């Protein structure tokens, strides 16, 4: 009956209402995780739709479990994920900053200022923020292990693992240092692939350690295999050690009596030939990503060789990195180079009620396994998240050795510098510039709020202190609510984290400011 | 002790890390003719799974989360949900047939599971329903940065 | 209402004091349910599953798993208890009670406007002090048979009836001492637990060998072999199809018969190898031959083996390969390519027992079996399950006692001493964390309180009697569940695993600290 | 102020369908009441005067019997405590074979008196301790109550007299005839070797001529026909084949490859000649009866008919092994002619017709063998099933007699003597366990009370007379069924005896079930959901 231009379910709204809704949604997203910032933050309990429980105080972990309908909140969640993936830290800070800049932009949008002017002012302020951050930074001697440990500690004082700080810092530093690789003139760290974190519930957290090798959840295929080898020689394979069909259709035609027996004998002889090819290199351990036949097990064991089968490809790559081996598909092409010498011990021991394979005495290994042992699964997941944050911070510092004062000192200094710069523009865009400059004070403000101290008095004192000459390192003590210089407290952040936080927050503000129309309801049309 | 399925735990752990961007939600069909013109539409070579449920009945949210995980892991399949009352099922369906797994392939049914609580449970995991669906061969056989896809003029050289 | 509900209208949120109230209420409910489990005088709970299966249990973990609860905090506590049972195998009920009392004592101060952070700081300081005290109070003793018997009784009496506890204590201690190797970690996979359903519960015992749940599959097999040569093999003695799609092509009935005869030459050759070895090792009827195979045997090979006086078993368990190699002393074979008499185990008696439709095979009179079996006999399925759980707990307790060089007095004595030490150390702790230390001490005092309550006495009078006696004398005095007067737990023989106590302290403190810091329970994964 | 909210804690966290029963009055008393209800619903089928019950299961199948184990099996019992008591009864049936009703009645009485003790003020632990002590005392006393022994199991008359009492409770009207049949069947089995196998007694139910026409056959009877035309053999030479009576084939794939016309025209002739040669080789060994476990080919059947060989096809392999055992043959895997030692010999194999059923009979003229068959006649399927249950009870009683030859007087004499002795013992012991011991002793009164109630007389007068007689000194005196007034008579003179081992196991299992039910203090039932099986 009715005739329409667009579809019936296509709903469109535009005007000041859309901007107000976007800014309100961003402020709501910021308020969700506002109290999860600082050393005195409180954890949150998240219930998964699958029935699982996430108990954490990380910005990205909290935000990725929230389902929202407003596309502005979806944008903010994507911002959180981007910050988490790019640098690994500052996830709550970027969300809070984006919310604050969007609020101070809404203030101007209420008046008759076009959003494009606000966006231009925001971009200019972002450039000046980058300049100030690069100016107030300090170098770091990466050789000094104590300084690196202090940096990691300052990174993890705000997490639940802070009670065991020396252990976690040493674990992260050792893992990052020994996963470092440099081949063909290319330097890589690769925390994602190598340096796997394996968590086993039970035990005590102080028993956790980083292994000089790789531990996998596998057991020997046969009981008579040796479960403890002093200096094993390890061979890694992809192809199965069992007789398998070919690709082509290869039906046989048996007419003589002995052909069936001959086929079976040839299958056994092929298995024996593969095992002899393996044995010719004189190894002690054979690891296969696929199955190993029982006859293959017998032939390997006749040469006193421990065999483990059905290992994941990632685990095999990690073992190859750790023990200096090379994965070989066809056993007949095995060479002396492919055999992995360098493992200093291999042991299959029992933890709880399950067997675990340890290769934990490698000399100069390029891969490691972090063995987490805690109260339960959720505690171990939180510990793993905190360790990931620490390792990301360590890698960021190693790539860029620049350092920046923490606890809001850098932000207050940048805000003061930007205000002093704005004292000379004498234009019409100076007001958004100064507003977004002062919007950086939200994180010192929320630090004070979480500490429980008086926000107004402490913020006024800090702002007055930053007006002096050499006071760029004066911040707020997160757990006592006092103004302390951060060359004494020692809280410092990598420059990369701060740069990424500012850039991402300002660009999120720009992206959500450039929008004044929302159309929804149309089908994907695909 | 092969019945314990030691690989089930590692499969669940790998499924927990399914996707980075978002968990995504199961599409909710709002009308009958919408149901008709989505089952009839789309390629016939893809399997479309339809979820039948009513609010409040137990044994539902677990399989909602299971389908969420399956859609996260499987981009090909078209898991979707629709209210039982919206379609207009009879009293017997609304009293003893709430768990219904409607599977479409080629425009016609190939899987018609109903009353799956006994064969699945009440708080079953994703792997359990995945194996149950795999029992009848119902499952068809890298991570980009964000995206890659950007006339037909490609390139030439001097000529 | 809140921010999340504004963003997601169909969301459930508990915020600020609401989260604390919900978590503490859940913990208190779990503690109230599991209070009656603690101690040998605790009540027995009956669980009926959806299908109607009846289960009698007293374990904290078993009770938690089959308790119809769908709470988040209960889920966290269940995970903690599951880890505790997985590693140590004991202390689940104590874990739940200590968590609940820690949360209750913390709430007692939090409700007076105090921040949970100070409570957590006090908790961690008290945990460190309690760990130091536990290190300084443990009884480092030689793990002889008597001490292991004491520990096994201390566990099984809490798990089952007194006489059944004594029988299980003897069996468990004997089995552990049988499989244990000097200065070598104890592998508990080598103690097979088999269930029989024909005798009383007190008829369970230890077999210095192995018991198999399957018997010979040929009616002509010998039902009893005195002197047995054990051949532990993993070779398929049934017909196997070619991997490369062979098929047969013939032109006459005679050729078909020839092909049929010639398609079994492989399996016939393997059986002939087995028969030749049997004839070599034993040329008489004095020594029997037993073949245990992890893979099946077809009727033709079964008949061929039976014609030679060989008893053969098929489809054995995978772990039974190691169990038989360790018990009988042979070598597991994956192929008969080169087999010699040195690969054969020995068994001083092999016989089959028939029970209903199930056939069992017994392998006794081994020389020095490094792997033994525990036969569970009872008139009911629930009785078998309960005895199996009790045996698991006792085996874990004895293994823990052997592993650690020390053992800790029980009956609440160590908790009372820890509370006294924490009270003494409280002035040392600066700030307002003294309240957290006091709460930790009061929470540790839950064990003697619950023990006295279960025994039928009054909490306050018994607790003050115990504390006064400990302060006056200094002895590690605990609750005597029969009279109520303090007793020296070490002298009586009430022993607790030191590793269990350390794990209890660590896990309870960690989970309580993490729960107390939660300020928002959230669920917004829908819509 | 119009609703009572759920209490904070466990009450709120409980699932929607779950039930939580805790404490004494909410759990223990409810369990005791349920067990009492089960004991009541089974009580009326106790003793010779016990009454059959028509029980219809969920599959509309009809059972009429007074066997307590069968009645409990065919009842959809839902209460967990009654389920536990039923498990105890089934365990008693499995271990011994008779005494299930005794187990149930004793457990019900014990739980009733336990509830009474808990009401007067005794604790659960003290009641359990007293019950255990009294059970130990009863087990100690029981051997002294043994009256006589079997002292012979190869005698038909002695075995029939011993087995009469076991199958007197079931089929009270005609027990002598059934006793004689079961005695003959059992004596045929049970050779010089002491082992006796219950499974060796086979029962065949043929409808039509009343149970009084039942007979025992030293052999096997199969409700089948003969594939061939030969239907009667007088000097049978059975050869048993586990393979089908057909030419064996390959196992991968059999494909006939023909490349010339001569092969095409000669293939069928060669196959037929080979089959004829195989059948003639089988027949030349003197064999005249062939039993196969598989199908029978047309060519093989024709050639067997040509050589006058009786063919029987037994589909079930259990029957195949039973026939091999009873005839003395070996199930060959191939179609080769049987060697001399593997040939089975039966004195007469023939095709008969009983009622309207075609049967094949393997009959031995000698009064021995390995398997004996009882051919049950009747006029109703349910009646024949009840007679079969009685036969099973008698065979199990014979097996128990083989295990242990001691006997104790029946008719409630043993129960009354045990009650008197345990009551006397309970006076000596001080403490709070004396009440529990006295109640355990009094729980033995439920057996003579049930017998008197079923017999139609006053139970109190019978019990008082039994106590008077036992106090006088006659410990082998039970109630007399064949009387219209409460009366007692000597069980030893009347030959009413039941196995000592059965009573021992029944008492032990009933006490264990009672104490296990008593130990339960909390019940957490999950939502029933579904699960029909
Ligand atoms: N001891 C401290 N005193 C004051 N501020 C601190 C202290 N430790 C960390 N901070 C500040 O807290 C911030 C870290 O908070 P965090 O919970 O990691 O949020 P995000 O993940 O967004 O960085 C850093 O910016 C740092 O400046
Ligand atoms: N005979 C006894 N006398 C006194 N105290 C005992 C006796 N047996 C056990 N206990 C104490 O009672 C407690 C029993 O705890 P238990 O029920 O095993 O909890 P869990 O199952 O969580 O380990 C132990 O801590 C032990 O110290
Ligand atoms: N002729 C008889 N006179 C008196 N009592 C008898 C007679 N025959 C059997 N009984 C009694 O009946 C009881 C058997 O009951 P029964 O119905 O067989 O129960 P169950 O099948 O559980 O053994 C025996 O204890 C015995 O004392
Ligand atoms: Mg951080
Ligand atoms: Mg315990
Ligand atoms: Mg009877």
């Amino acid at each position: 009956r009715p005739v329409l231009v667009l579809s019936q379910n296509t709903k469109r709204e535009s005007g000041r209402k859309v901007q107000s809704g976007n800014i309100n949604a961003a402020k709501t997203i910021a308020d969700i995780i506002r109290t999860c910032l600082g050393p005195k933050s409180m954890m949150k309990m998240l219930l998964d739709p699958m029935g699982g429980i996430v108990m954490t105080n990380d910005g990205n972990a909290i935000l990725r479990e929230i389902q929202v309908q407003h596309p502005a909140a979806k944008s903010m969640i994507e911002i959180s994920r981007t910050q988490d993936e790019e640098v690994g830290d500052g996830t709550t800070s970027v969300i809070i900053l984006a919310g604050e800049m969007l609020s101070v932009a809404e203030h101007f949008l209420e008046q008759q200022m076009h959003p494009t002017v606000v966006i231009s002012a925001y971009r200019k302020a972002l450039d000046d923020m980058i300049s100030t951050l690069k100016k107030i930074s300090i170098p770091v001697d990466i050789s000094d292990s104590d300084m690196m440990l202090n940096i990691i500690n300052s990174s993890i004082t705000t997490k639940a693992i802070s009670r065991w700080s020396s252990l976690a810092c040493n674990i992260a530093l050792d893992a990052v240092k020994m996963v470092q690789f440099e081949e063909n003139g290319r330097k890589e760290i690769d925390i994602k692939k190598y340096a796997r974190v394996e968590k086993i519930p039970g035990g005590i957290i102080e028993d956790s350690c980083v292994l000089r090798g790789v531990m996998i959840n596998k057991d020997v295929t046969h009981p008579r295999m040796r479960r403890y080898i002093k200096n094993p020689r390890i061979v890694l394979l992809d192809s199965s050690l069992e007789y398998k069909k070919g690709e082509s259709q290869t039906d046989i035609e048996i007419t003589r009596e002995e052909d069936f027996t001959r086929i079976l004998q040839m299958e056994e002889e092929y298995i024996q030939q593969l095992c002899e090819d393996i044995i010719q290199l004189k190894p002690d351990v054979v690891i296969t990503e696929k199955g190993i036949s029982d006859l293959a097990q017998h032939y390997l064991m006749r040469a006193n060789i421990t065999a483990i089968r059905r290992v994941r490809k990632t685990d095999n790559n990690r073992i190859a990195r750790a023990c200096g081996a090379r994965i070989v598909s066809r056993p007949e092409e095995l060479r002396e180079d492919d055999v992995g010498t360098g493992a200093g011990l291999l042991e299959i021991k029992k933890i709880g009620d399950e067997y675990f394979t340890f290769i934990t005495d490698c000399k100069d290994p390029k891969a490691c396994t972090i063995l987490l042992r805690g109260a339960s699964k959720e505690i171990l997941s939180e510990v793993e998240r905190n360790l990931q944050d620490a390792m990301q911070v360590c890698r960021n510092v190693l790539l860029d050795p620049q350092l920046v004062p923490g606890g809001g000192a850098s932000e207050m200094a940048v805000a003061h510098a930007l205000t002093e710069k704005s004292k000379a523009m004498t234009g019409v865009e100076q007001w958004p510039y100064r507003a977004v400059a002062q919007a950086l004070e939200v994180i010192p403000r929320t630090l004070i709020q979480n500490c429980g101290a008086s926000t107004i008095r402490l913020l006024t004192s800090l702002r007055a202190k930053h007006t002096q000459e050499n006071c760029e390192t004066w911040g707020v003590n997160g757990e006592t609510g006092t103004l302390v210089d951060m060359k004494e407290l020692g809280i410092w952040e990598p420059l990369a984290v701060k740069l990424q936080t500012y850039k991402t927050a300002v660009e999120t503000a720009v992206l959500l400011l450039r929008i004044d129309d929302i159309v929804s309801g149309h089908k994907k049309k695909g | 002790f092969l019945q314990q399925y030691r690989k089930q735990r590692m499969e669940e752990m790998r499924q927990q890390l399914h996707k980075g961007p978002q968990f995504k939600q199961v599409f909710e069909i709002s009308s009958g003719e919408g149901f008709l013109d989505m089952i009839d539409k789309e390629q016939k070579s893809i399997v479309i799974m339809v979820h039948i449920y009513e609010d409040g009945i137990p044994g539902t949210e677990a399989m909602n989360g299971c389908m969420i995980c399956l859609a996260a892991e499987y981009p090909a399949v078209k898991f979707c949900k629709v209210k039982s009352s919206v379609i207009g099922a009879s009293s017997q369906f609304t009293r003893n047939a709430l768990p219904a797994l409607l599977i479409y392939k080629g425009g016609e049914l190939i899987g018609n599971f109903v009353r799956v609580t006994d064969q699945l449970g009440d708080d079953f995991f994703a792997v359990d329903l995945e194996a149950f669906l795999q029992e009848f061969g119902l499952l068809p056989e890298v991570l980009t940065s964000v995206r890659n896809s950007a006339s037909e003029d490609s390139d030439l050289e001097i000529d | 209402m809140a921010a999340v509900k504004t963003l997601n209208p169909k969301a459930e949120v508990a915020r600020a004091q609401a989260a604390l109230a919900v978590n503490i209420s859940a913990a208190r409910g779990l503690q109230d349910v599991l209070r009656t489990n603690l101690g040998p005088k605790g009540t027995m709970k009956m669980l009926v599953s959806g299908a109607g299966d009846i289960k009698l249990t007293k374990d904290g973990n078993v009770l938690l798993h089959e308790m119809q609860i769908q709470h988040p905090t209960a889920s966290l506590i269940a995970k903690v208890a599951t880890a505790q049972d997985d590693i140590t195998g004991d202390g689940t009920t104590s874990n739940v009670l200590i968590i609940g009392e820690l949360l209750k004592q913390a709430d007692l101060y939090i409700s007076e406007g105090l921040h949970p952070r100070i409570i957590t700081e006090g908790f961690e300081a008290a945990k460190e002090k309690a760990l130091q005290f536990l290190e300084e109070v443990k009884v480092s003793r030689e793990m002889d048979r008597e001490t292991l018997i004491d520990v096994a009784r201390t566990s099984l009496r809490t798990k089952v009836h007194a006489e059944l506890a004594d029988v299980l204590t003897e069996a468990v201690v004997d089995s552990i001492l049988a499989i244990k190797k000097q200065d070598e970690p104890i592998d508990l996979f080598m103690i097979e637990i088999m269930e029989m359903k024909h005798k009383s519960e007190t008829d369970t015992s230890l077999i210095r060998g192995l018991v198999l749940d399957h018997g010979a599959r040929h009616p002509d097999m010998k039902k009893r072999v005195e002197d047995a040569y054990i051949l532990t093999c993993n070779v398929s003695l049934e017909y196997e199809k070619t991997e490369v799609n062979s098929g047969f092509f013939y032109k006459s009935a005679e050729e078909r018969e020839k092909l049929v005869k010639a398609e079994r030459k492989f399996i016939e050759d393997r059986v002939k190898k087995i028969i030749e070895l049997k004839r070599k090792v034993c040329g008489d009827s004095d020594k029997g031959f037993v073949v245990i195979n992890q893979k099946g045997i077809d009727p033709f090979s079964l008949d061929a083996l039976s014609k030679e006086g060989i008893v053969a078993l098929r489809r054995a368990k995978r772990r039974n390969m190691e169990r038989l190699t360790l018990a009988c002393g042979g070598v597991a074979l994956n192929s008969f390519d080169d087999l010699s008499p040195d690969c054969l185990g020995h068994a001083g008696l092999v016989y089959e027992y028939t029970l209903g439709e199930e056939k069992f095979t017994f392998i006794e009179k081994c020389n020095n079996p490094r792997s033994v079996t525990l036969l569970i006999k009872g008139p009911n399925k629930h009785t078998l399950t309960q005895i199996k759980d009790a045996v698991r707990d006792g085996l874990r307790a004895v293994k823990n006692a052997i592993d650690d060089g020390c053992v800790v007095p029980g009956a609440g004595a160590v908790e009372v001493a820890m509370a006294e030490a924490l009270i003494k150390h409280k002035p040392s702790v600066k700030g307002r964390a003294q309240l957290g230390v006091q709460a930790f001490a009061d929470a540790l005092l839950i064990i003697p309180k619950v023990l006295a309550q279960n025994s039928g006495f009054d909490l306050q009078e018994t607790l003050v009697k115990i504390q006064a006696e400990h302060s006056e004398s200094g002895q590690l005095v605990g609750v005597d569940l029969n009279t109520g007067e303090p007793m020296v737990a070490a002298e009586v023989g009430v022993w607790d695993n030191y590793c269990v106590k350390k794990q209890l302290l660590h896990s309870c403190t960690v989970i309580a600290t993490n729960i107390l810091l939660v300020d928002e329970i959230m669920r917004a994964g829908m819509s | 102020a119009l609703h009572v909210p759920k209490a904070p804690g466990f009450a709120q966290m409980l699932k929607e369908g779950a039930k939580h029963f805790s404490g004494l009055e909410e759990a223990v008393y409810r369990n005791i009441q349920a067990c009492k209800e089960l004991a009541q619903t089974t009580r009326t089928a106790y003793g010779p005067n016990g009454m059959n019950k028509m029980v219809i299961n969920h599959l509309e199948k009809l059972f009429v019997t007074n066997d307590a184990a069968t009645i409990l099996r065919e009842l959809e019992v839902q209460h967990p405590a009654a389920k536990m008591i039923v498990m105890a009864s089934h365990m008693q049936e499995q271990e011994v074979g008779d005494g299930t009703n005794f187990v149930l009645v004793f457990a019900g009485a014990l739980l009733e008196l336990a509830e009474e003790l808990l009401r007067i003020g005794l604790s659960v632990s003290e009641v359990i301790e007293g019950y255990e002590i009294a059970c130990r005392k009863a087990h100690e006393i029981l051997p002294n109550l043994v009256c006589c022994s079997a002292k012979n199991l190869r005698d038909i008359d002695e075995v029939s007299s011993l087995l009469r009492t076991s199958i007197m409770s079931k089929q009270y009207g005609n027990e002598v005839f059934l006793a004689k049949l079961i005695a003959q069947a059992c004596v045929s089995i049970f050779p010089d070797s002491g082992h006796f196998n219950v499974d060796n007694i086979r029962v065949c139910k043929i409808l039509g001529s009343g149970i009084s026409s039942s007979s025992v056959l030293h052999g096997m009877v199969f409700k089948k026909e003969t594939e061939g035309d030969v239907t009667s053999v007088k000097d049978a030479k059975i050869a048993v084949y586990s393979c089908p009576f057909d030419g064996m084939i390959t196992e991968t794939k059999g494909t006939v490859l023909i490349k010339t016309a001569e092969e095409l025209m000669n293939f069928s002739k060669g196959e037929e000649n080979l089959m004829d040669a195989q059948v003639k080789a089988i027949a030349d060994t003197g064999a005249n009866v062939v039993v196969t476990g598989g199908k029978v080919a047309d060519m093989a059947l024709h050639y067997a008919n040509k050589y006058n060989i009786m063919l029987v096809r037994l589909n079930s392999k259990w029957d195949l092994r039973r026939l091999c055992k009873t005839v003395g043959a070996t199930a060959l895997p191939r179609l080769t002619p049987p060697v001399l030692e593997e040939m089975g010999h039966c004195d007469s194999v023939y095709l008969s017709e009983v009622g309207d059923t075609q049967v094949v009979v393997f009959k031995h003229e000698k009064e021995d063998g390995a398997i004996s068959t009882i051919v049950l006649r009747g006029s109703t399927d349910n009646l024949m099933d009840d007679i079969e249950r009685a036969v099973d009870d008698g065979v199990n009683t014979f097996k128990v007699l083989t295990r242990d030859k001691r006997l104790v007087p029946g008719g409630g004499a043993t129960e009354i003597e045990l009650a008197k002795q345990i009551t006397s013992y309970g006076e000596t012991c001080p403490g709070l366990e004396q009440y529990a011991i006295k109640k355990f002793a009094e729980a033995f009164e439920a057996i003579p009370r049930a017998l008197a109630e079923n017999s139609g007389v006053k139970a109190n007068e019978v019990i008082s007379k039994l106590y008077a007689v036992h106090q006088e000194g006659n410990k082998n005196v039970g109630l007399d069924i064949e009387a219209e007034v409460p009366a007692v008579k000597d069980m030893l003179e009347a030959g009413i005896l039941d196995t000592y081992l059965g009573k021992y196991w029944a008492i032990k299992l009933a006490t264990n079930a009672a104490v296990t039910v008593l130990r339960v203090d909390q019940i957490i039932m999950a939502k029933p959901a579904g699960g029909p099986k």
